[PDB]
């Protein structure tokens, strides 16, 4: 067994291809070795080493025993692999780092920072006498009992969660102490506050040892709750504040309304006021607000303004995630487009302080942002869209761009961009021009055959590459590229009509537009281009693009996309290189309003192109005076607020929406331009009325010797070939309290036979990246699970995959890590927490209940609605319960009105179990508010069933023995409540 | 440029992209023509009518009117409560995003409508031609111009 | 006969302001002297100049300071190597080509830690120096090179005090793991350059703790057979590991700096982790007799590389843990010479002062040490002296030996051992040295030599040295002469009064501050008559405390042995004068650094405990160039520096 | 013209990584890692 594989380990010691064999070795009980090697890019060297060894280490393994399989892996596991550079501990930042004038003698007082640190004091003296490093002084803070507890990021309302903590006693003698929490409103523990919080139960620690700390908690309401937990002993006592995250049910939906200001119609139409509607959506959580944020900006560039300037954050394209160097670039691409604004149009004076400091900070973070990507870069001078992966022309082209046009402000180095633009133009052009790619990174997907998606995916690349050349080129104008860029230009002129889709014609468009603007083909590009135009209004007040040509699909688009702002943005900037002031307007009112909260768009490219276009045109217009009175008020509410508005101060902070009315923003005669985006954040409980580019699968298996399959596949949409996605992304939420194994991730991606390219785990996501995901079958991501603390009444999480560059495909799937059925029912006490917020059903046929307790409590102020139904059906959605019931005598109405013997939806938390709906039967039921829907053409309303809910089960004939009375006095009640009028 | 012949014959129910979409009127020989009004899909087509809801915008106000269309071919008969209104689509953009409508009176006036998402702009600017031609000069309302 | 002297560094630094000597001899009347730097070969322009009188007043011995600006010398393509160094009166008019260097002060690069992780922000600054050990003041450039050899970042920044801070390197969200090295440089005139290195290491969440404990930090013969190794492991809560798998490979290693090191599959024994402690012996004889080496003789000075995996049984968690490695030591003692110039002067006993350490370079006192010499004289008829032995002194270390020679011996070649009660012979320390006579052509010969130099010589002390001429012409000396070098500069110069009657005289030295932390002496008397005029002189090495110029001391109220969170506490400064001081404070586990005093002491031009094979080989290994109307025979090529000999 | 002259990367008088200067119509290339020094380059046309 040792000799069997001292063989191998010898055979590849020194081999070329060294590492093939090792995570050929690797174990997958998944997938045949020769379904592992199918996936090797790296020639038949690679994966024959990785195929030989695969199947030696498959056979050795079989009847293996654990000392035998960790033996091979430490015979493998050292000769082959070389070193990797990583640490175990953290060390903090460090401190006193200043220099002080001694005149023989100072002293100086400060405090030391919270943490448990050896710290190590060092003096060095400077003076005219020379140096002197004085005598290092320790200073150790150091605490030997005191507690810690283990919060978890998110916790969904309604969840059962055990918080973990635990005690250290450092000292060498056993002690008494105890740990109790601070009871907050909101979290329902299930205990009681004695005096308000909780109670002390005496335990002992050991000495030099630990004690385990558990608290079970059930969050009620959403948001940050603060919660402190106390340690005492006889020693003392510590108080530990901590926040627990609240996190709605469901998943999150973001939408964006965008409306542009322009008091006196200077580029347009007149634009003094708009009105945001307060819209609920269909399947909206119960009992969750509605949560919108208001910004308005100064400037068509204010929004990347106060993106850049207020260091809050800020990542303009969170719900993209890290990993790609496209995302390294656009971290910096912000940045510069404010840098190159506030320079070339000299808007310094923005700043009420010291404007020289600001260029300053300015110029520094854009050059830390270009470090960023210096990882990505190969010894050769090309770049690499993974860390570690093959180089990419199409992000070499992309570094270009981005490095090219911050070299004229923060100067870039002329060596390596020349070496860089040479690796373009030497090794990955092709005799027609064009540009062909090295890596097997997919940006985008197009339509057409194998051969028409080839013949577009090259004029893209050639496209792209040429921006890329142009950008950079002034670092290094050589003659070598500046043929090359001839040889591309000529093939894009050829080769760009026919067009077969409206976005590789307007990239072709701008790419030639960055050299000859005289050539005639470019001119007809151009003119095809400007055939393709949508526009809102004749006169168009609107003016952009679809990225489908008319001829395959006349269709118009309801909302954006990335392709439409990215194609908009091309077009834009194609005919800002050509002067045309007359057509753009339009566009730019077009991309300023598809514009979002926080300056980005949908995805990295059309963000970039668009902010290059917004500024572009914000330096090409004469900068006019601003002022404005803008004042946001609710239609039928107060007044939220007003500011005057001027070139003093446009960056104004957002402001939160709280109340449930259409908004209105409006301003009187003005100078200037204001940018008005609301950003409406929703919970929702279903996706089956969403579209999905994916067929999703998910499960939870128990394995041999808890693992997550979570299966995708791509559904190709019209004219899209069976090839499959461009660059996607895997997002699996992970279920509160649940914890997967990094170890299987890392081997999913670190080997040549990788499934995926790069991934990450990130508040409680596990994020995936991909090149592609196939059409032909699915794909599927498998990595173990364990239980961190316990959670009861686990909220489902969410499966989530869309294209990188195009996030409007996408899917998204609910799915739980618990099989756990039933609930029955709760006995008793330890109750009262899951209880808490929902409806209780009053005792069958109670004859107790005094008719004048049921008219007092239909008559509270607090109880809107209250009349009698008869349920339709039963429906079970997720983590609700949906009953359709037939609304029959109306006996209150506070709110809006809904018609008699019309469909009432009521919705209970599934994890309640005393409010049990039986279908057929009526019920009296009296409650609070509603949520208003507009289903169809006609409006549907929907009513919780919560606390201070009073149901009561009601038959209708008469043959319940004694309840004869008590419909009595039920339809006493009943017929006093409409006769008076309370 | 091209031709703008389209939409042969013209159907009223096509040219109202069968009732799947909302068209906003853009240009109007009346007078009196409502300030930003919008045109969107009431209910599903029963019969040979269909329920259409008709916002537009009085001063800083928002309205809402619900009003029932009766389809025959190109004619249109528009209908709310006692208030009767006979139109005819006389001329259709090739993929139905803009139409120029004929409303009979004394002085028949001619209208344009569009999607309100948008159309392609070579038949924009086609439906722009008709209605210049029908008008003949007369003085033409935008409604859409109107701050909405 | 009349003779002249001229003193200078053996090279010349650019920038630095150099001390020249004169001292003429057998002049009665006054007369005036100027030195210069001029151009070679030309001579055409003069970088500096200084006149110097010499009379009776005088002692016919003067100093004059010179300065090559770096603004005029030529830059880039044919920059200026060698300079001429010329002194004219109107006796002798006498001149040298002395060689430049463009290398001028000092620069420390500090960083706060020596490890960081990504996103952590790197406080750096630079301690900035001249040639003479004052603030640089010079603008200064820093460049940042990552693992790849890339020069990522640059920064330059003007020095006002000598501290020169800079703004603080960020790390990239995801950088280039690996070595990093910071490059600090003056932006004008100067060569000189500052290095510091940095890890950016990849934060990986640890399971738990493992820790591996050797019986002993070096292998000797007493273990070579069974060495005991004691691996824990506890998880970060506070409890021990109950049961795991211990899994230990060991390996051969060259040096700690390479990364390279020959596996032994032999010796991969495993143990289980139980209630948190395993332990394992490694039998080394056994183990390395696998790739060849076979005996303890081998090994020597090569480590042994231990790694271990300790798997969990529980949750099944692996964490990896290894010792770099394991100096194997063959004798527990090293032997080195203390004071002992390695040159014999005819006619004086000969001192060996040899110095016992043990493996951590400690010295041990009480060890018995050996002394074996053969002797070559003229003749070649080898002569085997009679072994002697001592005692290693246990208050210095120091273990002595004076040797009488025959007069005519040339060659010295002498061993010495350690003479243990418990260690076999092969376990012994053994060195062994060679010592060539001093070359005369008149016989005439200096031994030099201080009361003796245990303790080190404190500032403020005074050094009693005393000068031994054996030689004829003794009672036609007149004076003796000496030169005090300190950091590469003549710090002092003068003449004593021989005393006709004794052979030797006291001349008393006073320490100074000038001469922290190491200085050299030369001595040297004229002997004079017909052929030519001779210079006979020897050199010593006087090691001086480290005593700062202007003392830093740092302090904490309160002191106490640890303190809590939180808590404000002052801290206390004094220097003797006005000072800047640049503070920091890091946490020590980062270090599992800097001493500027053996750094300072690179501009020290010379080599050696002192002496030489003749008068220019004493100027040489001293660090000095000499013009003269005497001999001046020196050995060929002689113009570029001395350098220190490894053994 | 100007493609026959030669171009490099070498040391400074005083130290300084320096990139020599092709003709006054070329410019100069350092192909391969930027840390090799000394290491010849190749002279280009510029337009
Ligand atoms: C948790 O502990 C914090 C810190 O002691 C409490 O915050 C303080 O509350 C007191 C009144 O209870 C105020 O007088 C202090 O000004 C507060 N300090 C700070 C920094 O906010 C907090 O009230 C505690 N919460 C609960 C639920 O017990």
């Amino acid at each position: 067994l040792q000799k069997k594989i001292e063989e191998i380990a010898a055979k590849y010691k020194h081999s070329v291809v060294k590492k093939c064999c090792y995570d050929g070795a690797c174990v997958n009980n998944d997938e045949t070795c020769e379904q592992r090697a199918a996936r090797i890019s790296l020639g038949p060297r690679c994966i024959k080493a990785f195929t030989e060894c695969c199947v030696v280490a498959s056979q050795l393994r079989a009847n293996i025993s654990h000392k035998d399989m960790q033996l091979g892996r430490l015979h493998m596991k050292t000769l082959l692999p070389v070193s990797k550079p990583e640490i175990r501990s953290y060390f903090p930042e460090s401190w006193l780092w200043e220099v002080h004038l001694v005149p023989r003698r100072k002293q100086l007082q400060f405090a030391l920072p919270d943490s448990l640190t050896t710290w190590e004091i060092q003096g060095v003296g400077i003076s005219n006498t020379g140096i002197c490093v004085a005598d290092t002084v320790k200073a150790k803070v150091f605490k030997d009992v005191f507690l810690e507890m283990n919060i978890p990021y998110s916790v969904v309302r309604g969840e059962q969660i055990q918080l973990k903590g635990t005690v250290y006693n450092y000292r060498t003698s056993g002690m008494q102490f105890c740990v109790k929490m601070s009871a907050v409103e909101g979290i329902c523990t299930s205990e009681s506050p004695v005096i308000k919080s909780s109670k002390c139960v005496r335990q002992k620690v050991e000495g030099s040892s630990s004690h385990l700390v558990t608290f079970t908690v059930l969050p009620l309401e959403i948001g940050l709750h603060n919660i402190n937990f106390s340690l005492e002993t006889w020693f003392g006592k510590e108080i530990l504040v901590k926040t627990l995250r609240v996190v709605p049910e469901g998943v999150k939906r973001e939408s964006y309304s965008g409306v542009t200001l322009d008091p006196r119609g200077i580029y347009g139409t007149i634009s003094r006021r708009k009105e945001f509607p307060y819209r609920i959506p269909l399947d909206l959580v119960p009992k969750t607000e509605i949560k919108r944020i208001l910004s308005v900006k100064g400037l068509l560039v204010g929004e990347i303004l106060s993106a850049v300037l207020s260091q809050e954050g800020i990542n303009i394209l969170t719900h993209l995630p890290k990993g790609s160097a496209e995302a390294e670039l656009m971290s910096v691409v912000p940045v510069f487009y404010v840098f190159h604004y506030l320079e070339t149009g000299n808007h310094w004076n923005i700043f009420h302080s010291d404007p020289l400091i600001e260029k300053q900070k300015l110029k520094k973070k854009l050059k830390e942002g270009m470090l960023s990507i210096m990882s990505y870069r190969n010894a050769d001078y090309s770049y690499s869209v993974w860390k570690g992966g093959s180089a990419s022309t199409w992000l070499t082209a992309f570094a270009l761009r981005v490095l090219g046009q911050v070299n004229k402000y923060v100067e870039q180095n002329q060596n390596s961009i020349c070496n860089s633009l040479l690796w373009l133009v030497e090794n990955y052009q092709l005799d027609n021009g064009s540009f062909k790619e090295n890596s097997q990174y997919q940006p985008i997907k197009l339509q057409g055959t194998l051969p028409v998606e080839a013949r577009e995916n090259s004029l893209y690349l050639t496209a792209f590459t040429v921006i890329g050349i142009r950008k950079a080129f002034d670092i290094c104008p050589l003659v070598k590229i500046d043929t090359a860029l001839i040889k591309a230009d000529n093939f894009l002129l050829e080769n760009t009509l026919p067009a077969q889709s409206t976005f590789t014609l307007a990239i072709s468009a701008y790419a030639l537009s960055l050299g000859d603007k005289t050539h005639p083909q470019f001119r007809s590009i151009v003119s095809a281009l400007k055939r393709e135009a949508l526009v809102k209004g004749n006169p168009p007040i609107y003016r952009f693009w679809k990225d489908n040509l008319q001829h395959k699909d006349s269709s118009v688009p309801n909302t954006g996309t990335a392709r439409m702002v990215e194609t908009t943005a091309y077009a834009l900037l194609t005919s800002l290189n050509l002067k045309d002031i007359n057509y753009v307007n339009p566009v730019i009112k077009w991309l300023s309003e598809e514009q979002r909260y926080g300056g980005g768009f949908y995805s990295t490219q059309d963000t970039i192109n668009a902010i290059e276009g917004l500024t572009e045109y914000s330096l090409l217009v004469k900068q006019l005076r601003l002022s404005m009175d803008i004042d946001v008020s609710y239609k039928h509410k107060g007044a939220l607020h007003n500011y005057k508005m001027t070139d003093k101060n446009f960056l104004g902070r957002p402001v939160e929406v709280l109340l449930n009315d259409d908004l209105i923003v409006s301003t009187g005669f003005g100078s200037g331009l204001a940018t008005v985006h609301v950003t409406t954040v929703v919970h929702k409980t279903s996706t089956s009325e969403e579209v999905c580019s994916f067929y999703l699968k998910i499960d939870t298996q128990d394995i041999e010797a808890k693992r997550i399959v979570a299966c995708a596949s791509y559904k190709p949409s019209r004219e899209e070939s069976s090839s499959g996605s461009s660059h996607a992304v895997m997002d699996i939420s992970l279920p509160t309290g649940i914890s997967a194994n990094e170890e299987d991730l890392k081997a999913l991606v670190e080997g040549v036979d990788q499934l995926f390219t790069d991934y990450q785990i990130k508040d409680g996501h596990v994020i995936l990246q991909l090149n592609s995901i196939p059409s032909s079958d699915f794909l599927c991501v498998r990595f173990r699970i364990f239980e961190l603390f316990e959670v009861g009444f686990l909220s489902p999480a969410t499966f989530t995959v869309y294209e990188y560059h195009r996030p409007d495909k996408q899917c998204t799937m609910f799915y739980s890590t618990s099989n756990i059925k039933i609930q029955k029912v709760c006995e008793g006490a330890a109750c009262k927490c899951v209880e808490a917020d929902c409806g209780q059903m009053q005792e069958e046929l109670d004859l107790t209940i005094s008719a004048e307790t049921r008219k007092q409590t239909a008559c509270k102020p607090e109880i809107a609605y209250a009349y009698k139904v008869s349920i339709t059906s039963i429906t079970v959605e997720n983590v609700f319960v949906k009953y359709k019931a037939t609304l029959l005598d109306i006996y209150k109405t506070g709110e809006a009105v809904a018609e008699k013997d019309s469909e009432i939806t009521f919705i209970k938390k599934v994890t309640c179990t005393n409010a049990e709906l039986v279908k057929g039967r009526q019920y009296l039921i009296m409650g609070k508010e509603a949520l208003q829907i507009k289903y169809n053409f006609s409006f549907r309303y929907i009513y919780p069933l919560d606390s201070l809910t009073w149901i009561e089960y009601w038959p209708r004939d008469t043959t319940c023995s004694s309840c004869q009375a008590f419909l009595a006095n039920l339809d006493e009640f009943a017929e006093d409540i409409f006769l008076n009028g309370c | 440029e091209s031709d703008c012949t389209g939409s042969e014959p013209v159907d009223a129910f096509q040219a109202f992209s069968e009732g799947k979409e909302a068209y906003v009127l853009v240009r109007s020989t009346d007078p009196k023509a409502r300030d930003c009004l919008k045109g969107e899909p009431a209910g599903e087509k029963q019969d040979n009518t269909l329920p259409v809801m008709m916002t537009f915008k009085q001063g800083t106000d928002w309205a809402s009117t619900d009003w029932t269309f009766t389809l025959d071919g190109a004619k249109v008969t528009a209908t709310l409560g006692q208030l009767t209104q006979n139109r005819e689509v006389v001329y259709d953009s090739q993929s139905h995003h803009c139409h120029v409508d004929k409303v009979e009176k004394e002085v028949p006036d001619y209208e344009m409508w569009m999607l309100d998402a948008g159309g392609l702009e070579v038949e924009v600017e086609c439906c722009r031609q008709k209605l210049e031609e029908l008008a003949s000069g007369r003085n033409q309302m935008y409604p859409h111009l109107k701050d909405c | 006969e009349q003779t002249y002297v001229i003193s200078a560094p053996k090279i010349f630094r650019v920038g630095a302001s150099e001390n020249i000597v004169i001292q003429v001899y057998g002049y009665t009347e006054a007369f005036d002297a100027t030195i210069s730097i001029k151009s070679y070969p030309d001579k055409k322009f003069s970088y500096s100049s200084g006149h110097v009188h010499l009379s009776s007043e005088n002692k016919f011995q003067n100093s004059a300071i010179l300065t090559i600006q770096p603004k005029q010398l030529p830059g880039g393509q044919n920059p200026v190597s060698y300079v001429y160094l010329e002194v004219v009166s109107k006796h002798f008019s006498k001149s040298k080509r002395m060689p430049i260097t463009y290398d001028n002060g000092f620069l420390f690069i500090h960083t706060d830690k020596p490890v960081y992780t990504p996103d952590q922000s790197v406080k750096v600054r630079v301690y900035s120096l001249n040639d003479d050990l004052k603030p640089a003041k010079r603008e200064t450039v820093l460049t940042f090179i990552d693992p790849e050899g890339s020069e990522v970042d640059m920064v330059e920044e003007i020095d006002h005090i000598g501290i020169i801070s800079f703004p603080d390197f960020k790390i990239p969200s995801n950088p280039r793991y690996g070595m990093w090295t910071i490059k600090a440089k003056y932006k004008e005139d100067f060569s000189t350059t500052g290095t510091a290195y940095f890890e950016v290491k990849e934060y990986v969440l640890p399971h738990f703790s493992v820790s591996i404990e050797p019986e002993y930090n070096f292998i000797g013969y007493k273990n070579f057979k069974n060495f005991e190794i004691t691996i824990k492991a506890r998880y970060f809560y506070n409890k021990v590991v109950t049961e795991a798998d211990v899994y230990i490979t060991f390996g051969i290693r060259e040096d700690l700096k390479d990364d390279q090191k020959e596996m032994m599959q032999t010796a991969m024994q495993n143990t289980m982790l139980i209630n948190g402690i395993a332990q394992v012996t490694f039998d080394s004889e056994t183990a390395v007799k696998e790739l060849s080496y076979y005996s303890l003789e081998d090994l020597n000075n090569k480590y042994l590389y231990i790694a271990v995996t300790v798997i969990e049984s529980t949750g099944g968690f692996s964490e990896e843990a290894e010792i770099p490695g394991i100096k194997y030591v063959l004798s527990p003692y090293k032997l080195n010479l203390v004071a002992t110039p390695l040159f014999l002067k005819p006619g004086i006993p000969y001192p060996i002062k040899v110095q016992v350490k043990d493996s951590l370079d400690q010295l041990v006192g009480g060890v018995p040490v050996t002394l074996n010499a053969q002797t070559i004289d003229v003749n070649q008829e080898t002569s085997d002296l009679d072994p002697s032995k001592s005692v290693t002194r246990v208050d210095d270390g120091v273990a002595s030996f004076v040797l009488n020679l025959p007069s005519g011996v040339t060659v010295l070649e002498f061993n010495v051992k350690t003479d243990a009660p418990d260690l076999p012979e092969e376990n012994q320390a053994r060195e062994g040295y060679r010592a060539i006579a001093y070359s005369s052509l008149s016989q005439s010969y200096l031994y030099i030599d201080w009361t003796d130099n245990h303790k080190a010589l404190l500032v403020g002390e005074h050094l009693n040295i005393i000068v031994t001429p054996k030689s004829p012409y003794i009672d036609k000396i007149t004076h003796y002469n000496y030169l005090i070098l300190s950091k590469g500069k003549i710090i002092h110069f003068g003449t004593r009064e021989k005393f006709s009657d004794a052979s030797y005289q006291s001349i008393n030295i006073p320490v100074t501050q000038n001469m922290v932390p190491s200085s050299r002496l030369l001595v040297y008397y004229i002997v004079t008559g017909e052929q030519t005029a001779e210079l006979v002189s020897d050199s010593v090495w006087l090691n001086i405390e480290e005593k700062c110029g202007n003392q830093l001391q740092v302090h904490l109220s309160p002191d106490a042995d640890a303190y809590s969170p939180g808590q404000t506490v002052s801290l206390n400064m004094a220097t003797g004068m006005d000072s800047w001081v640049a503070l920091a404070a890091v946490d020590s586990a980062v270090y599992g650094l800097e001493r500027v005093f053996q750094f300072l002491e690179k501009s020290d031009l010379g080599c050696g405990a002192g002496g030489g094979l003749n008068n220019a080989n004493v100027f040489h290994l001293a660090g000095l160039t000499f013009l003269t109307n005497a001999n001046a025979d020196d050995s060929q090529e002689n113009d570029e520096p001395c350098k220190e000999i490894l053994r | 013209q100007c493609v026959n002259a030669t171009c490099e990367r070498k040391l400074d008088a005083l130290g300084n990584a320096v990139i020599t200067k092709c003709p006054q119509g070329c410019l100069c290339v350092v192909r391969g890692a930027s840390n090799i020094v000394p290491a010849n380059g190749t002279c280009f046309q510029l337009a």
